[PDB]
C-alpha cells in the first residue's frame, strides 16, 4: 500500500522540519517516528546526553524498540515455474492451431471462426503475462503491461463465454441463424472487457493513482474481476443446459453405453467452457500463509496453463473434420 | 450383354420341391447382389429373396419364411433357388433380379414393371 | 403360345446372326494396334479459375461455341452463365423449379435450355430488348425427368427424359416433332454428332443406341456395359463414341465397326463414372468418376495419364471447350473448377 | 476500350447482390422430400399442411418448410431419388393397415437407408392409416403371423405408451410394424442419419408440429456431430 | 408381347444389315485422326501462359 | 477471485514487503554509524 516513494517523501518531509538529525529522526528517550511505516509505534529510541551537554559517542543510540517488528521467498517461486512451462506449450500448440486453421478455407465454418477468436485470444493471455512478469518481475511504460494483462485476461473469460453462448444459442434457438448473430459474438469478445477495464483504468488513474496499479485499492479491484466472475457463472450455467440436452439426445438415439459417450463428450467439453474456474470463484483475498490459498493457486496455475494446450489438442488435433483436409493435401501434397 | 435365362419351373404337387438355376453373362457375377422375385396372376411384382456377393447376408419375404433357400454360386456365375415345401399360394412366374450397381448395399426398382437387369423368368405352377 | 415361342427364336437367332458378324470383324484389337504409338506419358493439368457462387450443388454445365462463356445449373433454381476468362456472372436466371437436371447453351448463344423432375425443357431468351431474361417458351409434353437437352439449332433442340424416350421438338411452336423410342430404360446422356445428321443416346439399360434425326429410326444398338449408362460423348471426328456407366468403367464403340474398341477399367476404381468429354485431338478421354476426382485416360493405350484431383464431391458434370483450351468440371461441393 | 470492362463488373456486383438475398431464403427454407406409396395417404397428409413434381409451402413457428411430392415419374426411382440428397429429411409414409403392402415400404426403406448419397439424411417416418389397423386388428380376418413369422415370438416392448382406452393387442401390432423400420435403421445407421418413426390417422390436427419438432432434433444433431459431441 | 416381338426382330433386321468393317481398318482412323490433330490440342501438350487465355 | 490477479495484487504486497525492509535496513544503518 505505501510506495517506497511515499516512504521516501515522508522522511523528506520529518528531515526539512529538523533543518540534530541523525538520518531517520530528530532528537533522553523519543516515540519511534510514526512517519516510519514498519516501526514500532508504542516503543521509543534512547540517547544520551553527556553532563557537559554533549551527545554521548561511541553517536551512542538505541533503537532496538522501533525495530521490534522486522522464508516466504521459495513460496511464489513455486507457482511462476509451473505455469511459465504450461503456457510456453500452450504457445507452441495453439500458434499451430491458428495456422492450420488458418489456409484451408474448407475449415472456414463460422463454428471455426469461433475457434480462431479463442485460439487467438489464449495467445494474447499466455504473453501479457510473460510481458507483466518481465516487466515486473525481470513510469506509465510498466502502467500498460499490468493494463494489457487485464484485458487480455478479461478476454479470454469472455471469449470462453462467446464460444459458450455460441454452442447453447445453436441448441435452444430453434434453427438459429448462427451468420445473423456472428458480429455481435465479437464485438462482445472483445469489445465488452475493454469497457470495464477502461473504467477501472478510469477510477485507478483519477482516485488511487499511486504505483504501477499492482496493489489491492479496496473495492477498485472489483471492477475487474467482478465483471470477469459474471462469465464463470454464466458459462458453467449454459454447461449445465448443453450436458442436460447431450443427455437427452442420447437417452432417444444402450442405456449405460448412452451413459458412457454421455461422460466422454462432458470431458471434452469442460476445458472449452472453462467449468474449472466455477471451483475457486467465491475465494476471496485470504492469507497467503492460509492452507486454501496454497491449495487452490498450486490448482489454478496448473490448470489455466495448459487449458490453451487442451482446447487446441482436443478442438484442433484430436478433430475428426480437421483432420480430413490433413489426409487429403496430404495426397495432393506428395 | 447382360442376359440372365432362368431354369426348372414347372408342375408340382402342393408340399413339393422344385430347384430354379438363374444362369449369368456378360458381367462379372461376383459383384452384383442378386434377387428373386415372384409376380403372381392380377398382382404386381413382389420381393421373395436377395443374396449378397459373398452369400453371407441373404433375406426373405416372410410369407416364405424358413421353406424357400437362395444360394449362389459364383464360381459357375450360377443363382440357385431351392423351395423346400410348395405352398398352393406361391403359384406365380419367378424372374431372377439383378441389383442394378455392383458394389452396393442398396437394391432399387428389382421389383419395377419394366427393369432391364431382370430376367425373363420361369412360369412355378403348383396344384393337385 | 407356339406364335410368341417363334419370335423369342426368330428375334434370338438374329442376335446369335448379329455376334457372329461382329466377332467375325475382329481380325485385330485396338489395344495391340496402337502398341508402338509414343505414350502421352503424364499429363499433369492444374486448376485456373475456380468459379464460386451456387447456393446448392451444381449438377450440369455446358460451354458456349465462342469457348468463354460457361452456363451452369444447380438445384437451387439458378442458372449462372459465367464467363471463364475473368470469373464474371453475365446472368443469373432464377428457375420455377429448383429441382434442374440439365442445361445447354445455344450454338448461337442468343437462347440456353434446362429442365429435370419439372418434366419440362425451358428455353430462356438472353437477347430480350428488355433489361432481364425471360422465358421463351415451355417444351412440355415429356412424361420423365429431363436428363439431357442439347441444341441442333436456334429453333430445333434434341431432348431425353426418364420415360425411355429421347425427343426433338420445334420451338417455334412448341410441338414435339420427331419422337425417339426403343430404350428400355431411363435416358440419362445424348451427344450430338458433329455433322448433327446423328446422335448417340445412352440409357439405364447399359445400352446406347445411335439414332437419325431427320428419320426417327434407331439404326444402331451398342451394348457390352454391365450396368447404367450415365454420361456418353462422340469421338471429335463422329465416327466413334465412349460411355460410362455406374460398373466403373469406360468403353469406346466405333459406329463402322459395330463392336466395343477398348475398355478404360482399372481394379482401384470401383466407383460409377458420371461424366465423360474427349479432348479435342480424341487422344484423351475425361472420365469424372463419383470418387471425388476425373481421370485423364489415354485414349488408345487405356492408361491413366493424370488426375484432376480438386473436388470435395461428387464430380458432376466435365466439358471441353470446342478449341480444346481447358476442362470446366462442375461439382456437388457448388464449386465449378476449370482446368488446363 | 475498358469502358465495356466497368459494365461487366457493375452487373457482376448486381448479380452478386441478388445471390445473397436468394442465400438467406434458401437456408431459411428446409426442403422435405415426401416419399410414400399408392395407398399410404401423402395425399392427406399435405392437406393437414395446406393451412409434373408438386411443392407444398407451410410454415410452423415462422419457419418456412418445402415438401416436395415427386408423383410425376415412373416406378424406377434410382435415379431422380439422387436429386434430394441435400434435403434436410425424407417424409416416408406408410399404409400400417395393409400388410401384403407393408413388405414392399421395408424394402423401399431399406434402398433409401443403405444409398451412397442418401446415407446421410434422416427420415421421418410416418405410419398412416392407424384409424384402419385398429379395426382389422379387432376384426381377425387378416393375420400378421400370415405374412411375418416372426409376430408369433414378439411382445409389446416396455418402452410404449398406449393411447388412451386401447385395446392391447393393436398395440403389438402397432410396435410390431414400427420396430420393423427401426430394425433396418439401427443395422446400419453410424449416426449420420436417424429414424423418427410416428404413429398417425387420417384426422389428424398435427404432423406440421411433428415434423417441425423433428426438424428441428434433425438440425440440433449436426451441430453436435461437428462439435464431436455425439 | 406379338406385336412388338414383330416389331422387335423388324429391328434386328435393319441392324443385322449395316456394312460392318474389320477394326484393323477401323481402329487406325482413330490412331490415325489422333495423330494428325494432335499438334492443335492445347492439353496433349501444355500451351503456354502467353497463348493460354487461362494462365 | 481471479487466481492470476490476485497473484499479482499478491506478489506486489511480497516485494513491498522485502523492498521497503531493505530501505530502513539501509537508511537505520547510516543513522547507526552517524
Amino acid at each position: 500500500v505505501m510506495t517506497k516513494e511515499e516512504q521516501i517523501f515522508l522522511l523528506h518531509r520529518a528531515q526539512a522540519q529538523c533543518e540534530e538529525w541523525d538520518h531517520i529522526l530528530c532528537w533522553v528517550a523519543v516515540p519511534c517516528p510514526d512517519y516510519i511505516y514498519d516501526f514500532n509505534h508504542k516503543g521509543h529510541a534512547y540517547r544520551r546526553c553527556d553532563r557537559n551537554g554533549s551527545w554521548e559517542l561511541v553517536t551512542w543510540a538505541n533503537y532496538s524498540e522501533c525495530v521490534k517488528f522486522l522464508r516466504e521467498r521459495e513460496v511464489f517461486d513455486r507457482l511462476g515455474m509451473i505455469y511459465t512451462v504450461g503456457y510456453s506449450v500452450s504457445l507452441a500448440s495453439l500458434t499451430v492451431a491458428v495456422l492450420i486453421l488458418a489456409y484451408f478455407r474448407r475449415l472456414h465454418c463460422t463454428r471455426n471462426y469461433i475457434h480462431m477468436h479463442l485460439f487467438l485470444s489464449f495467445m494474447l493471455r499466455a504473453v501479457s503475462i510473460f510481458v507483466k512478469d518481465a516487466v515486473l518481475y525481470s513510469y506509465a511504460g510498466c502502467r500498460v503491461a499490468v493494463t494489457f494483462f487485464l484485458y487480455f485476461l478479461a478476454t479470454n473469460y469472455y471469449w470462453i463465454l462467446v464460444e459458450g453462448l455460441y454452442l447453447h444459442s445453436l441448441i435452444f434457438m430453434a434453427f438459429f441463424s448462427e451468420k445473423k448473430y456472428l458480429w455481435g459474438f465479437t464485438v462482445f469478445g472483445w469489445g465488452l472487457p475493454a469497457v470495464f477495464v477502461a473504467v477501472w483504468v478510469s477510477v485507478r488513474a483519477t482516485l488511487a493513482n499511486t504505483g504501477c496499479w499492482d496493489l489491492s485499492s479496496g473495492n477498485k479491484k472489483w471492477i475487474i474481476q467482478v465483471p470477469i466472475l459474471a462469465s464463470i457463472v454464466l458459462n458453467f450455467i449454459l454447461f449445465i443446459n448443453i450436458v442436460r440436452v447431450l443427455a437427452t439426445k442420447l437417452r432417444e438415439t444402450d442405456t449405460r453405453q448412452q451413459y458412457r459417450k454421455l461422460l466422454k463428450s462432458t470431458l471434452v467439453l469442460m476445458p472449452l467452457f472453462g467449468v474449472h474456474y466455477i471451483v475457486f470463484m467465491a475465494t476471496p483475498y485470504t492469507e497467503v500463509s492460509g492452507t486454501l490459498w496454497q491449495v487452490q493457486m498450486h490448482y489454478e496455475m496448473l490448470f489455466n496453463s495448459f487449458q490453451g494446450f487442451f482446447v487446441a489438442i482436443i478442438y484442433c488435433f484430436c478433430n475428426g473434420e480437421v483432420q480430413a483436409e490433413i489426409k487429403k493435401s496430404w495426397s495432393r501434397w506428395t | 450383354q447382360v442376359q440372365l435365362q432362368e431354369s426348372g419351373g414347372g408342375l408340382v404337387q402342393p408340399g413339393g420341391s422344385l430347384r430354379l438355376s438363374c444362369a449369368a453373362s456378360g458381367f462379372t457375377f461376383s459383384n452384383y447382389k442378386m434377387n428373386w422375385v415372384r409376380q403372381a396372376p392380377g398382382k404386381g411384382l413382389e420381393w421373395v429373396s436377395d443374396i449378397s456377393q459373398s452369400g453371407a447376408s441373404i433375406s426373405y419375404t416372410g410369407s416364405v419364411k424358413g421353406r424357400f433357400t437362395i444360394s449362389r454360386d459364383n464360381a459357375k456365375n450360377t443363382l440357385y433357388l431351392q423351395m423346400n415345401s410348395l405352398k398352393p399360394e406361391d403359384t406365380a412366374v419367378y424372374y431372377c433380379a439383378r441389383c442394378p450397381a455392383p458394389f452396393t448395399r442398396d437394391c432399387f426398382d428389382v421389383t419395377s414393371t419394366t427393369y432391364a437387369y431382370r430376367g425373363q423368368g420361369t412360369q412355378v405352377t403348383v396344384s393337385s | 403360345q407356339s406364335e410368341l415361342d417363334q419370335l423369342r427364336q426368330e428375334a434370338e437367332q438374329l442376335k446369335n446372326q448379329i455376334r457372329d458378324a461382329r466377332k467375325a470383324c475382329a481380325d485385330a484389337t485396338l489395344s495391340q494396334i496402337t502398341n508402338n504409338i509414343d505414350p502421352v506419358g503424364r499429363i499433369q493439368m492444374r486448376t485456373r479459375r475456380t468459379l464460386r457462387g451456387h447456393l446448392a450443388k451444381i449438377y450440369a454445365m455446358h460451354w458456349g461455341t465462342d469457348s468463354r462463356l460457361l452456363v451452369s445449373a444447380s438445384q437451387d433454381g439458378k442458372l449462372i452463365i459465367w464467363d471463364s476468362y475473368t470469373t464474371n456472372k453475365v446472368h443469373a436466371i432464377p428457375l420455377r423449379s429448383s429441382w434442374v437436371m440439365t442445361c445447354a447453351y445455344a450454338p448461337s448463344g442468343n437462347y440456353v435450355a434446362c429442365g429435370g423432375l419439372d418434366n419440362i425443357c425451358s428455353i430462356y431468351n438472353l437477347k430480350t430488348r428488355e433489361g432481364n431474361v425471360r422465358v421463351s417458351r415451355e417444351l412440355a409434353g415429356h412424361t420423365g425427368y429431363l436428363s439431357c437437352c442439347r441444341f441442333l439449332d436456334d429453333n430445333q433442340i434434341v431432348t431425353s427424359s426418364g420415360d425411355t424416350t429421347c425427343a426433338l421438338w420445334d420451338i417455334e411452336t412448341g410441338q414435339q416433332t420427331t419422337t425417339f423410342t426403343g430404350h428400355t430404360g431411363d435416358v440419362m446422356s445424348l451427344s450430338l454428332a458433329p455433322d448433327t445428321r446423328l446422335f448417340v443416346s445412352g440409357a439405364c439399360d447399359a445400352s446406347a443406341k445411335l439414332w437419325d434425326v431427320r428419320e426417327g429410326m434407331c439404326r444402331q444398338t451398342f451394348t457390352g456395359h454391365e450396368s447404367d449408362i450415365n454420361a456418353i460423348c462422340f469421338f471429335p471426328n463422329g465416327n466413334a463414341f465412349a460411355t460410362g456407366s455406374d460398373d466403373a468403367t469406360c468403353r469406346l464403340f466405333d459406329l463402322r465397326a459395330d463392336q466395343e474398341l477398348m475398355t478404360y477399367s482399372h481394379d482401384n476404381i470401383i466407383c460409377g463414372i458420371t461424366s465423360v468429354s474427349f479432348s479435342k485431338s480424341g487422344r484423351l478421354l475425361l472420365a469424372g468418376y463419383d470418387d471425388f476426382n476425373c481421370n485423364v485416360w489415354d485414349a488408345l493405350k487405356a492408361d491413366r495419364a493424370g488426375v484432376l484431383a480438386g473436388h470435395d464431391n461428387r464430380v458432376s458434370c466435365l466439358g471441353v471447350t470446342d478449341d480444346g483450351m481447358a476442362v470446366a468440371t462442375g461439382s456437388w461441393d457448388s464449386f465449378l473448377k476449370i482446368w488446363n | 476500350q475498358r469502358n465495356e470492362e466497368k459494365a461487366q463488373r457493375e452487373a457482376n456486383k448486381k448479380i452478386e447482390k441478388q445471390l445473397q438475398k436468394d442465400k438467406q431464403v434458401y437456408r431459411a427454407t428446409h426442403r422435405l422430400l415426401l416419399l410414400g406409396a399408392d395407398n399410404s395417404g401423402k395425399s392427406t397428409i399435405v392437406k393437414q399442411m395446406r393451412i409434373g413434381i408438386f411443392e407444398t409451402k407451410f410454415q410452423v413457428d415462422k419457419v418456412n418448410f418445402h415438401m416436395f411430392d415427386v408423383g410425376g415419374q415412373r416406378d424406377e426411382r434410382r435415379k431422380w431419388i439422387q436429386c434430394f440428397n441435400d434435403v434436410t429429411a425424407i417424409i416416408f409414409v406408410v399404409d400400417s393397415s395393409d400388410y401384403n403392402r407393408l413388405q414392399e415400404a421395408l424394402n423401399l426403406f431399406k434402398s433409401i437407408w443403405n444409398n451412397r448419397w442418401l446415407r446421410t439424411i434422416s427420415v421421418i417416418l410416418f405410419l398412416n392409416k392407424q384409424d384402419l389397423l385398429a379395426e382389422k386388428v379387432l376384426a381377425g380376418k387378416s393375420k400378421i403371423e400370415d405374412y411375418f413369422p416372426e409376430f408369433a415370438r414378439y411382445t409389446t416392448p416396455e418402452d410404449a405408451t398406449p393411447e388412451p382406452g386401447e385395446d392391447p393387442r393393436v398395440t403389438r401390432a402397432k410396435y410390431f410394424i414400427r420396430d420393423e423400420f427401426l430394425r433396418i435403421s439401427t443395422a446400419s445407421g453410424d449416426g449420420r442419419h436417424y429414424c423418427y418413426p410416428h404413429f398417425t390417422c387420417a384426422v389428424d390436427t398435427e404432423n406440421a408440429r411433428r415434423i417441425f419438432n423433428d426438424c428441428r432434433d434433425i438440425i440440433q444433431r449436426m451441430h453436435l456431430r461437428q462439435y464431436e459431441l455425439l | 408381347s406379338i406385336a412388338q416381338a414383330r416389331k422387335l426382330v423388324e429391328q434386328l433386321k435393319m441392324e443385322a444389315n449395316i456394312d460392318r468393317i474389320k477394326v484393323s481398318k477401323a481402329a487406325a482412323d482413330l490412331m490415325a485422326y489422333c495423330e494428325a490433330h494432335a499438334k492443335e490440342d492445347p492439353l496433349l501438350t501444355p500451351v503456354p501462359a502467353s497463348e493460354n487465355p487461362f494462365r | 477471485s481471479v487466481s492470476e490477479i490476485q497473484l499479482m495484487h499478491n506478489l506486489g504486497k511480497h516485494l513491498n514487503s522485502m523492498e521497503r525492509v531493505e530501505w530502513l535496513r539501509k537508511k537505520l544503518q547510516d543513522v547507526h554509524n552517524f
